[PDB]
């Protein structure tokens, strides 16, 4: 049945995007650490930053691995109820990963902002863009959580089908907003590196 | 971070090898393991918590407990003979760090005592007003040896240069030792000996002007 | 993936810049370290670059002596090490990590670049015969006082191949190398067969033949 296989295929693609975004995020973290070791903003605060980074990085990896497991199960089910259930759970997995990545992304904005305080005016214009996309992704996440709740409720007790399709749209929108934020943090870091020494 | 590895570990073909690396701090996921053979670049064998790259045999696995990581090779093959290095990163500073490396020997090769050939200075070299004795040492195993020189059964220490041992095609080892002398020194002693000690047993050669 | 520039021979106090051309991925997804290895020794991490930002960090031992750079349009990373000393003699590797988002290990390595730091000047060897003196006899050639490595030795213009053993060179306190090559031959050949060692040292353009006589 092509509708559901089409959703499973798109879920694989969203997960792939999440992994590529995790990779970029990780590079931004490393880049921020290199800059901080040179610039040295303010230290216990940076130790807690580092701890938080490590916590969320661990979380994200676990979510990605669980998503990879669920993806494999759904693709098995396609060959084989359980499919709809697995598709909903995969939407939950992807949403948790996006939420955790968004927190990680906000930790890098914190780091970038601490550094740009010492290298000092298009920071304010960079700020406005960060805020705009932060608000957008927050509202997309909020809407995605509500939809997930409705789908899960219906799954237990179609509005289910419609809710699943709309949730695909919600997730992709949020991943797309995250991409824009990543381009913004990449820009901020290059701009900082260009100004040192 | 300072990563401590055992200098060497040995195993029988089919037996399991275990190479420890102690010193890393959390997160341990930053860590990795490398295999390096002579004259080759290192090869990544494990990264993070027991992740194997494509093309790395299943007999290789990584584990960890506290600040101690362990590379395990189940049913080790002779081709597993190599140096193995652990590495990690410091979390706050992103400083890389390697352990000191562990040479893994897979046992099988019998003990072989060195063959030694000792050559006196050539007439031609003596005419150029120089003198060197050439002590050539080959076909030994294991691959470690000490060299002592004597002139008339008294120890000579000056003018001695000796190579480190190196692998032959045999998988046996070779080294050489050179004793430099003036022609006057050379011609004013009755005999000279090159003495090679390998696993507590000494092989001697002597030459006379 | 990673192809480095060729071997270098330098004098104390000079500089060296080693290159590493990366092919077959996305440049902006790269993360590189430089890692060195003295002969017979372990790996030593020198520093890193993240090319998408151009951000770097170096091991403290090398602060003020080393610069890591990368160029996107030529897809090449560089390591420049200044105020060279004899203890900097090593194979230098570029290495890429972050092959995937959770792979912090070095997945790809360059072939390595040997950098030899020495005050010695290029010099061709002197060659001397190691004369022989039942079963078998050993005869050879002593190849003395050359710089840098390597020297090639053949016997009887390549016709003599069995029983040849050319030993790894010794590095003398003078900064010069010497080595020996020996052939084990039958005693009964010592009268009949002529033995000549053919020595090549390319850096000084030395080609020398030496007849080895009983
Ligand atoms: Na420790
Ligand atoms: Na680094």
């Amino acid at each position: 049945m092509q509708l559901l296989s089409g959703i499973v295929q798109q879920q694989n693609n969203l997960l792939r995007a999440i992994e590529a975004q995790q990779h970029l995020l990780q590079l931004t973290v490393w880049g921020i650490k290199q800059l901080q070791a040179r610039i040295l903003a303010g230290h216990t605060t940076w130790m807690e930053w580092d701890r938080e980074i490590n916590n969320y990085t661990s979380l994200i990896h676990s979510l990605i691995e669980e998503s990879q497991n669920q993806q494999e199960k759904n693709e098995q089910e396609l060959l084989e109820g359980q499919l709809l259930s697995g598709i909903v759970q995969q939407q939950n997995n992807l949403l948790r990963a996006i939420e955790a990545q968004q927190h990680l992304l906000q930790l890098t904005v914190w780091g970038i902002k601490q550094l740009q305080a010492r290298i000092l005016t298009t920071w304010m214009e960079w700020d406005r863009e960060i805020n705009n996309y932060t608000s957008l992704i927050h509202s997309l996440i909020e809407e995605s959580q509500n939809q997930q709740e409705k789908n899960e409720q219906e799954l237990l007790e179609g509005q289910l089908l419609s809710g699943i399709v709309q949730q695909q749209n919600n997730l992709l929108r949020a991943i797309e907003a995250q991409q824009h934020l990543l381009q913004l943090t990449v820009w901020g870091i290059k701009q900082l590196q260009a100004r040192i020494l | 971070i300072e990563l401590t590895q055992p200098p060497s570990v040995s195993v029988v073909p089919g037996q399991t090898a275990r190479i420890s690396c102690s010193g890393d701090n959390i997160p341990y996921e930053y860590a990795s393991w490398y295999q390096q053979k002579p004259g080759q670049a290192p090869v990544l064998v494990i990264y993070g918590d027991n992740n194997r790259p494509s093309g790395i045999p299943e007999r290789f696995s990584g584990s960890n407990s506290g600040n101690t990581a362990t590379l395990t090779i189940s049913g080790t093959q002779a081709e597993d003979e190599a140096d193995y290095y652990c590495a990690s990163w410091d979390s706050m500073t992103v400083d890389g760090v390697f352990g000191g490396g562990t040479k893994l020997t897979v046992l099988g090769q019998p003990k072989a005592a060195p063959s030694v050939t000792l050559f006196p200075p050539s007439s031609e070299e003596l005419q150029a007003n120089k003198a060197t004795l050439v002590c050539l040492i080959s076909d030994f195993y294991p691959g470690a040896v000490t060299v002592a020189w004597k002139a008339d059964s008294s120890p000579v220490k000056a003018g001695v240069e000796t190579t480190t041992p190196s692998k032959q095609s045999n998988n046996k080892y070779a080294a050489s030792s050179y004793l430099s002398l003036t022609p006057e020194q050379w011609k004013s002693h009755r005999s000279y000996s090159c003495q090679v000690t390998h696993e507590g047993s000494t092989v001697e050669k002597t030459v006379a002007p | 993936q990673l192809v480095q520039s060729g071997a270098e021979v330098k004098k104390p106090g000079s500089s060296v810049k080693v290159s590493c051309k990366a092919s077959g991925g996305t440049f902006n997804s790269y993360a590189f370290s430089w890692v060195r290895q003295a002969p017979g020794q372990g790996l030593e991490w020198m520093g890193s670059i993240i090319p998408i930002f151009g951000t770097t960090n170096y091991a403290q031992k090398f602060q003020g002596r080393v610069t890591i750079t990368a160029d996107e349009s030529t897809s090449t990373a560089y390591m420049e090490l200044s105020s060279l000393r004899s203890e900097d003699t090593a194979v230098y590797y570029c290495a890429r990590y972050f092959d995937t988002y959770n792979n912090y290990g070095f997945a790809n390595w360059g072939q390595g670049t040997l950098v030899t730091v020495s005050s010695a000047s290029t010099k061709g060897p002197s060659v001397f015969p190691l004369a022989p003196s039942g079963g078998t006899a050993a005869l050879g050639c002593l190849v003395k006082d050359y710089f840098p490595e390597p020297v090639t030795v053949s016997w009887n213009s390549g016709a003599l191949t069995s029983g040849v053993h050319t030993f790894p060179a010794v590095l003398q306190s003078s900064g010069l190398y010497s080595l020996s090559s020996v052939v084990t031959v039958p005693s009964s050949s010592l009268g009949t067969q002529t033995y000549i060692c053919n020595v090549n040292h390319k850096p000084s353009n030395t080609k020398v033949d030496k007849k080895v006589e009983p």
